[PDB]
């Protein structure tokens, strides 16, 4: 499978006026590990972060297309894109390519800076959104991450509580996925504050 | 330099569009259209001086679709061409949306088509005034109301209660304004309307008309398709005008 | 003349001066004659005659297919365009139907090609006249064509410079051509072609081409052996 | 239709291109813009048009991306335009895409002089091909790149461009040049350049004081970098400083305009 | 098939076709707009040539999308071109970003179409100005776009025939405190200033931006405002 | 596409648009090329040196490939386009043929672009003459000129721009074959000063030797301007 | 400068380049035509310049389909362009719609085509009027499309230089009663009266019909009836 | 000068841009061509604008192929274009038919590029002479801007042409040797040139009938011709 070739998993979850998004760190060609320092997160702006999974070259290409689009947006519009627009945009881009798709699967977290409404969105590779209230996720370890997030996640967690269950979930699931691992990077995003953390994991 | 191409004059006017309006009156024919409570009529002169010309062959009335007629007034072949374009527009529209094109949309699209000829150089504006008549379904009750939309060579589109175009369009209009201070024109009957139309035509062209010198087109709520009114019935209206 | 600069402009008297001017190109080309007998058509074209010991070929006459060929007068480069066109249309036709393109159809074509060049901006009339001679199931044919797109079906004709005199000549004799033999057709052509020579120049093998075409005779430009026979 | 072609891309008899000469006339009618290239940044000061009391702000959320005279092309590139405003916006959008295509392809900032060449190629085109009129616009570009530091180019409608230490486009550019000649030097602070930019601008539009209402100022300077997200790409190097295009609010600009009244009062004492 | 440009520079630097298009665009009837703290109102005269025109069918004020409206002066059919394009752009933007196009972006898109017709070959410029009024995340807005493609945010303005005088009269009566009831009242009062004959809910059209939406007043709603002036 | 015919013959055989491009090249700044034994020298007039232009070195002699250098006279922006095309051609060529482009090949390409633009509907000619100089990969030095008609020609020395023909008449008289590097630079400086005012800040000068291209520093140049302006008294 | 391109109206809403093309038709050889109850006859005076043309040369009458023909009046080459377009329309009707083109339709198509060349700066109007003679399912029909593209049906019709006289002679005929046999005689006779002899010394009269006797096929009439 | 479009006929039936392109060929340096049974000779006045020019670089005679040469007069850059096409065509012919192109076939294919103008803004202001040797022996043709080739036995093009067609009429016979031809060539150039005829001021080449190859005379071998006169 082309979507599994490069390995990697990403997951985002909502709490009260915060989210966490987290990636594993591995980059492979199948079972060959190439690097253990490749977090898959991109920061669009203070309130949006996304991760991509899928074929690494397409992650790179598409992230660069997203950064063109977003920087252009910000110049034309003189404001930051918001997560809803941002995700609509992405979905649009992926669907342009419906008949020859980008092998990526984005996972977007965002937080309205005012409200504190939190918006997560993951998409398939042709840009079907999935906008749940809890947590979204994608990549090689995605079955197991649903396992863990279902179990551990609850409504209205605070940044810290939410980080702990994001990390335990990413690690537990990545410990059951050959193609994902080497610990994880996590960004906790509130209204006031962004906190990045590099989390220790197994070296297998 | 501005008189011959579609650029603005210093007064901010487009000569070629103004001159295209003169093409409307040049032929010397007048047209009148009028709506009543449940119908709309269009009357246009139909002058066959040439004894040898075949009257049924020349017309300024055209089905655009079964439910939209139009009368072109002006440079006849330019009218014929707009009709073709209308027809195409109407048919492309039915294909795309599965429904017959509403007449105000058709008018609007034909105004767009004309406007283009006034902004892109080296296309001659069509020297006609197009007058579409038809019924139009209302979204509240589903009842059919009669409509008259014109389009002129500038692309200016408008809906009307009654309207005249062509030679003496002013003296025709003046007559209908005057008869609109008496009566309310949308409460009339297809007869009282046609009488007014025919009387306006007669006033304007300074002569009494005979039936075969006009041609009359109609749509009615009862029978929405656009139909040439037969001469027998135009004769009877013309009789009803000379009397009362 | 405000009206003579564009092919898309009628004059107020209903003329198209660019087309009348293209005609001038033809009236000023080297003379050519054609005549049509019962079974044969003869083209004879004046070439350009040596400047002392110092020659000069130009291809006036062109074969176009086995059964047809042509002589041009006027702008030679237009000739070549038309020749290329006719050749190509005749090969397509012969490819498709395995027989020669009939002349009335080829004349219809060459005339449509001309019309395509007298109605739009930045095209221009061909400045070349053709005699087209050919033979088909309906017998021999001889067409003259002109920049205007007209195509005349002639029994005899000439065109080019001083070709009015060639036409005077042909008008005396042309009613006989249906009975003449190939040698007298050729004689008659040459005679006519010579009424169009300047003063004291005369016809000879190096200022005159002759082509013939006809029954069981593919279109054949005559070279210096066969030409000599006819020119004395 | 060919009788009515005005033949915009033809030469005239002295090898002049009239449409380009006349675009330049259109630019010398426009609001003056001054640019001053220091070593702590670049300054653009421009004459806005007279502020009718019924003008509104567009209330944009990002104050530094655009004003009336000044626009940001990229994080590291700003400009100011004189001439046909709408032409400006066509080009400005082109310059924005270009700078971001460069960044797409190479993932580094486009250098100012390449952005500039791109822009002026787009203008040169219209003076040679296409039978339409040229863009009637002159930029001053500014920005910072690692190759040359603070730069300030200016473009013309012909498509030529030139690098300057200071310059002016628009209304009384000849006059403003002569005044920058005298007062520019190689070792100016940013504050000194902001002063020089205003003294000259206030001298060209004939005011005793600077009229805060009629003046916009933008500055392109390097500032500490905040969003070094280093856990997110570990191998990527993030410079300590990064360029910032800044348009000055009326309040940030008030001090600098007072300080240029004071050096216009202290230059009418010697007389 | 004409590809040379019609708008060109002239020896003083002016683009004369654009001045003439601007002249054309101030020959329309009066339209004007008033921005207020909680909305915007745009209002135009519909001076119908005759009484036999069905005034319902004349549209001088237009919805471009739920949140934004325009009106215009100068040549109607030229403006119809702009409006069609602006409607498309509003919708393209929603399709992409699934939010409403901010007015600023919309006007820049319009501005751009106008500019193309000042440079592209074969075409003359548009002989109409627009007011565009709408509401986005940055609040209420009101912009004027001219045929140069230039545009201006305004707090109040007026395009078309009576416009210098209408602008002068809006300068007096405009206050930054204004609420929308007063804005409408002011808009309608300003029209009425230079209006030959009675104002009716037939011969005037009015659009308001209120809350998060643009709406063209009904004749019912407009008649209640015209009974108070 | 707009494809009107801009360049057309007038009655007396002339192509006015090409004569007028050439008029635009007579208004341009002088440039001069000199060919010695082992050196080509390209020298150009600068516009002056207003205290405002960037004191960072901007070259008015352009590098087209490693081995090839081009000065121009006429419209700056036209020139810039030609040069970019030339640059891009030399790379296209390397890339197709591995070898580096001979100078003459590059010149012919450029001249063909110039010619092509006197015959393309929709376009006016480039109003640019060029001097192009360089060495093939065989140590032989060349110097060429293109004019806006698209005509190129190799020269032993040449001038373009204002008073080209005054300068060329001068150079015909003096110029000898097999000059040294230093006699070339001298000869070029001398020749330029026939039309330029001072030799101070208004002469850039480039020296090309097999595999080594080197602009004079403003200091090295001034020893040559004194050595020359002192020889002009006589 | 009001009259150089057909893309332009004069100040009175005329298009001069069309009037001018019109004059080309009026300075041309005369045609007449009559639409009877049994068919259409069209005749036209060919004026030769040479005594040496073949009989058949410069036919001005062309079949366009089995049941329809076009007689051209004015510049013959321009007409052959119309004839080609008419033929493409007739073919289209048979190929797509599997029906012979009705004559009113054919003449409309011809008109549209001619009119198109009066709208655009790049083409000129055609210098020919087409007379269309059909006898399809719409019955006997005779139209004329002029250079403006205006199309009209006629019982009888006359074009070209003798048009005013030829119309006077055509008015003497009884169209309700007249048959294709009689008309070949009359229409040809008419073209002999109105022909001017000291100007145009060489002339034949080409005649064609489509009628019940011709099996509703459009054909030159045999040269025994003339 | 843009009054008349470029495809326009004069009242005498000449296309104006062609007649003008021809006028430009009378401003050119004289070139000439002489058919002999031993071979063809081409010769051209170089007409250099300076002693500083490297004369090989102003090459008015060009190998089209091993057996064909051309010599231009008029606009040299225009001639480079035609000769490039001839070269390509001559080589396509070898490619396709594995034999050398006839000289006429080559001249045709060079005129096939000169028809194209409306594509090319204007005609080439160039006349070629194209000498060669094929199966029919030595041949000399002339292209014009018309696109009309014409086989000749001797010809001139350029400012010379009229004075040089005087001299051919008197001294050229169909039966001269290649050396008597070389001589008549160079004689004519001596007589019509502006400058003094020297071995660098002219260009001479021959295609010899015997080998069918083209030799470009070096300055040496041109002195060897000037010698005997």
């Amino acid at each position: 499978s082309i979507m599994a070739y490069s390995g990697g998993s990403v997951m985002a979850m909502a709490g009260k006026e915060c989210f966490v998004i987290i990636s594993d760190n591995r980059l492979g060609e199948q079972l060959k590990t190439i690097s253990t320092e490749v977090p898959k997160l991109h920061v669009v702006n203070d309130s949006i972060v996304y991760g991509l999974t899928g074929l690494r070259t397409d992650q790179q290409t598409f992230a660069n297309k997203v950064q063109f689009r977003t920087e252009m947006y910000k110049l034309r519009e003189e404001r930051d894109i918001t997560g809803k627009a941002f995700a609509a945009m992405i979905t649009s881009m992926l669907y342009e390519a419906r008949f020859g798709p980008w092998f990526v699967e984005p996972v977007i977290g965002s937080i309205d800076k005012s409200t504190g409404e939190v918006y997560l969105c993951a998409t398939d590779l042709i840009g079907a959104p999935c906008e749940p209230e809890d947590y979204v996720c994608a990549g090689t370890a995605a079955e197991s991450l649903h396992g863990m997030c279902e179990a551990l996640w609850r409504p209205g967690m605070s940044p810290e509580e939410l980080f702990e269950i994001a990390a335990q979930a990413m690690l537990s699931a990545c410990d059951r996925d050959s193609l994902s691992g080497y610990g994880a990077v996590a960004m906790i995003v509130t209204k006031d504050k962004v906190t990045t953390r590099l989390i220790k994991g197994r070296k297998d | 330099f501005d008189k011959y191409i579609t650029v603005f004059s210093p007064e901010g006017s487009l000569y070629q569009v103004e001159y295209a309006f003169k093409a409307v009156t040049y032929p010397g024919l007048l047209t009148v259209a009028i709506r009543c409570k449940d119908a709309v009529l269009v009357v246009t002169q139909h002058l066959i001086p040439d004894r040898l010309m075949r009257p049924d062959s020349v017309t300024a009335l055209y089905e655009v679709t079964p439910n939209i007629g139009c009368c072109m007034t002006g440079r006849a072949p330019d009218g014929r061409a707009l009709v073709q374009r209308a027809r195409e527009e109407a048919s492309d529209y039915q294909y795309r949306y599965g429904v017959e094109i509403p007449i105000a949309v058709l008018a609007k699209r034909m105004g767009d088509k004309a406007q283009v000829r006034t902004q892109q150089a080296g296309l001659r504006p069509m020297g006609v005034v197009s007058t579409f008549i038809g019924m139009d379904q209302s979204d509240q009750d589903g009842s059919l109301k009669p409509q008259i939309y014109t389009v002129d060579p500038a692309g200016w589109t408008g809906g009307h209660i009654a309207c005249a175009a062509g030679k003496k369009q002013v003296e025709a209009m003046a007559f209908l304004e005057k008869r609109q201070k008496s009566t309310e024109l949308d409460a009339l009957t297809q007869k009282e309307a046609a009488m007014i139309a025919l009387a306006a035509l007669q006033s304007a062209i300074g002569t009494a008309v005979k039936a075969k010198e006009v041609e009359v087109g109609r749509c009615t709520a009862a029978n929405p398709a656009f139909q040439r009114v037969p001469n027998s019935e135009v004769e009877e209206w013309l009789t009803a005008v000379a009397e009362a | 003349n405000e009206y003579d600069s564009d092919i898309t402009t009628w004059s107020p008297t209903g003329r198209l001066f660019q087309i009348e001017y293209a005609n001038e190109a033809v009236n000023n080309g080297s003379a050519t004659v054609g005549v049509k007998g019962k079974n044969f058509v003869v083209l004879a074209a004046l070439k350009r005659s040596p400047v002392a010991e110092l020659s000069s070929y130009q291809e006036k006459v062109f074969e176009i297919d086995e059964h047809v060929g042509m002589s041009i007068s006027g702008l030679v480069a237009d000739g070549r365009v038309l020749a290329r066109y006719l050749r190509t249309e005749c090969m397509n036709y012969r490819y498709m139907y395995s027989n020669g393109m009939p002349m009335n159809q080829m004349a219809d074509m060459i005339g449509e090609k001309h019309q395509r060049h007298i109605q739009c901006s930045g095209k221009r009339p061909f400045g070349v006249g053709l005699l087209l001679a050919g033979y088909d199931r309906q017998g021999p044919h001889l067409y003259q064509t002109v920049p205007s797109g007209d195509v005349y079906d002639y029994k005899a004709t000439a065109m080019g410079v001083r070709s009015q005199a060639s036409r005077t000549y042909l008008e005396r004799h042309f009613e006989h051509f249906s009975d003449c033999t190939l040698d007298e057709l050729v004689t008659h052509a040459l005679k006519a072609l010579a009424s169009a020579t300047s003063e004291g120049i005369e016809l000879n093998v190096k200022n005159t081409t002759i082509a013939i075409v006809g029954k069981d005779t593919p279109f054949t430009i005559f070279e210096e052996e066969s030409a000599r026979k006819y020119l004395d | 239709s060919h009788r009515y072609d005005s033949r915009t891309t033809t030469f005239s008899p002295e090898g002049r291109l009239y449409q380009v000469e006349y675009a330049v006339e259109a630019i010398q009618q426009a609001g003056t813009v001054i640019g001053v290239c220091t070593k702590d940044g670049v300054v653009l000061a421009g004459e806005k048009m007279v502020p009718h009391p019924l003008f509104d702000s567009e209330s944009m959320q990002d104050k530094n991306t655009s004003g009336e005279k000044m626009y940001k092309i990229a994080e590291h590139i700003g400009c100011s335009v004189a001439g046909v405003t709408s032409d400006a916006y066509a080009l400005l959008n082109y310059a924005r895409l270009s700078a971001l295509r460069h960044q797409y392809t190479f993932q580094e900032p486009m250098a100012i002089e390449d952005l500039c060449r791109i822009l002026c190629d787009e203008k040169q085109l219209y003076t040679q091909y296409g039978g339409v009129r040229p863009y009637g616009v002159s930029f001053l570009l500014v920005g910072w790149d690692r190759y040359y530091g603070y730069q300030l180019y200016s473009t013309e409608p012909s498509g030529d461009y030139s690098a300057w230490s200071a310059y002016a486009i628009g209304q009384n550019d000849q006059v403003a040049h002569a005044l920058l000649k005298k007062d520019w030097h190689e070792s100016m602070t940013l504050e000194d350049g902001m002063l020089l930019a205003l003294r000259v601008l206030g001298k060209t539009m004939d005011t005793a004081k600077i009229d805060l209402d009629r003046v916009e100022v933008a500055v392109m300077r390097k500032v500490p970098a905040s969003n070094i997200d280093q856990l997110l790409d570990p191998f990527k190097h993030h410079p300590k400083t990064t360029p910032r295009f800044q348009i000055l609010t009326r309040s940030e600009l008030k001090p600098h305009a007072e300080r240029a009244d004071q050096a216009r009062e202290a230059e009418e004492k010697a007389e | 098939e004409a590809f040379y440009g019609l708008t060109t520079f002239s020896p003083s630097g002016k683009l004369i076709q654009i001045e003439y298009a601007t002249t054309a665009a101030g020959k329309g009837t009066t339209a004007l707009g008033v921005k207020a703290t909680d909305g915007v109102v745009i209002a135009a005269k519909k001076k119908a040539p005759s009484t036999l025109v069905d005034a319902s069918s004349i549209q001088k004020v237009f919805v471009l999308d739920e949140h934004v409206g325009c009106t215009y002066s100068g040549m109607g059919p030229d403006c119809r071109v702009l409006i069609d394009s602006a409607r498309k752009n509003c919708q393209q933007y929603k399709l992409m970003y699934n939010e409403p196009i901010p007015i600023s972006q919309l006007v820049r898109k319009i501005s751009a179409i106008y500019q193309e017709f000042t440079q592209s070959g074969g075409v003359r410029p548009f002989g109409c100005s627009l007011l565009v009024a709408g509401v986005d995340a940055n609040g209420y807005h009101l912009y004027q776009v001219d045929p140069s493609g230039t545009f201006w945010a305004w707090k109040a303005t007026a395009i078309g025939t009576g416009s210098p005088d209408a602008k002068a009269f809006l300068e007096k009566r405009y206050t930054v405190d204004m609420e929308l009831e007063d804005a409408v009242h002011t808009a309608l009062l300003t029209l009425k200033e230079g209006f030959d004959g009675q104002m009716t809910s037939e011969n005037t059209q009015v659009g308001r931006v209120v809350e998060n939406r643009f709406e063209i007043l009904s004749v019912d709603q407009l008649r209640d405002y015209l009974d108070q002036i | 596409s707009y494809d009107r015919a801009i360049t057309v013959f007038s009655p007396d055989g002339h192509l006015f648009q090409v004569e007028y491009a050439q008029e635009a090249v007579k208004k341009g700044l002088a440039a001069v090329g000199v060919l010695g034994s082992d050196s080509v020298v390209i020298a150009v007039e600068k516009k002056s040196a207003v205290k405002l232009q960037d004191s960072r070195t901007i070259r008015k002699i352009y590098k087209v490939d490693a081995n090839i250098y081009l000065a121009f006279a006429g419209l700056s922006a036209d020139a810039r386009v030609l040069i970019n095309k030339a640059q891009l051609e030399c790379q296209r060529f390397s890339l197709n043929y591995e070898d580096t482009m001979d100078v003459d090949m590059l010149v012919r390409y450029v001249a063909g672009v110039q010619q092509k633009s006197t015959q393309s509907g929709g376009s006016r000619p480039f109003g640019v003459a060029t001097v192009i100089g360089g060495f093939n990969e065989d140590g032989k030095p060349h110097l060429w000129k293109t004019d806006p008609s698209g005509m190129c020609s190799a020269w032993r020395a040449v001038a373009i721009g204002r008073h080209d023909q005054t300068v060329i008449e001068y150079m015909e008289k003096s110029y000898k074959d097999g000059m040294s590097r230093d006699e070339c630079v001298h000869f070029a400086i001398k020749s330029l000063l026939e039309v330029v005012e001072s030799g101070s800040r208004n002469i850039e000068l480039l020296v090309l030797q097999y595999k080594e291209a080197r602009y004079l520093t403003e200091e090295e140049l001034q020893k040559f301007v004194v050595e020359v302006e002192k020889e002009r008294e006589e | 400068g009001h009259d150089q391109s057909t893309d332009v109206f004069s100040a009175e809403g005329r298009v001069f380049q069309v009037e001018y093309a019109g004059k080309a038709v009026d300075n041309s050889s005369t045609a007449v035509a009559a639409c009877c109850k049994d068919g259409v006859v069209v005749a036209v005076e060919k004026v030769h310049t040479s005594r040496m043309l073949e009989k058949g040369s410069n036919n001005r009458i062309h079949a366009v389909d089995r049941q329809a023909g076009i007689c051209i009046c004015g510049l013959l080459p321009d007409g052959r362009a119309i004839v080609s377009r008419a033929r493409q329309e007739a073919e289209n009707s048979r190929d797509i719609f599997a029906t012979p083109i009705r004559g009113s339709v054919l003449a409309n198509r011809v008109g549209e085509f001619m009119h198109a060349y009066t709208t655009h700066f790049a083409y000129r109007p055609f210098g020919c009027s087409a007379i269309i003679a059909s006898y399809a399912d719409d019955g006997p029909q005779l139209f004329v499309s002029d250079p403006s593209g205006t199309v009209a049906g006629y019982y009888g019709v006359a074009l070209g230089k003798a048009k005013t006289v030829a119309k006077s002679e055509l008015e003497k005929l009884d169209f309700s009663s007249l048959t294709c046999d009689e008309a070949v005689g009359k229409l040809a006779s008419i073209l002999h009266e109105v022909h001017d002899k000291q100007k145009d010394k060489l002339y034949e009269v080409e005649v064609a019909w489509v009628c019940d006797k011709s099996d509703r096929k459009f054909v030159h009439v045999p040269a025994d009836m003339v | 000068e843009y009054d008349r479009g470029v495809n326009t006929f004069s009242p005498e039936g000449r296309i104006f841009q062609i007649e003008y392109a021809v006028e430009a060929i009378k401003l050119g340096s004289t070139s000439l061509g002489i058919r002999t049974p031993e071979g063809v000779v081409l010769a051209a006045e170089k007409r250099v604008p300076s002693t500083l020019v490297v004369p090989s670089s102003m090459s008015k005679i060009m190998e089209v192929d091993s057996h064909i040469a051309a010599v231009m007069s008029g606009m040299v850059a225009d001639a480079r274009i035609l000769v490039e096409h001839a070269r390509v065509e001559s080589q396509n012919h070898r490619f396709t038919y594995n034999e050398p192109m006839s000289v006429e076939s080559c001249t045709l294919a060079t005129c096939d590029l000169s028809i194209q103008f409306g594509l090319m803004s204007r005609p080439f202001g160039v006349s070629l002479l194209i000498a060669g040797v094929d199966e029919k022996g030595p041949q000399l043709w002339q292209t014009d801007p018309s696109g009309t080739h014409t086989r000749y036995d001797a010809q001139a093009i350029g400012g010379g042409a009229e004075a040089a067609q005087s001299v051919f009429t008197e001294r050229y016979h169909r039966n001269m040797t290649l050396e008597e031809g070389e001589t008549l060539a160079v004689d004519i150039l001596k007589q019509v040139m502006e400058d003094q005829l020297s071995p660098e001021n002219i260009e001479v080449a021959v295609v010899r009938a015997d080998d069918g190859k083209l030799h470009m005379y070096t300055p040496t071998e041109i002195k060897a011709i000037m010698s005997r006169m």
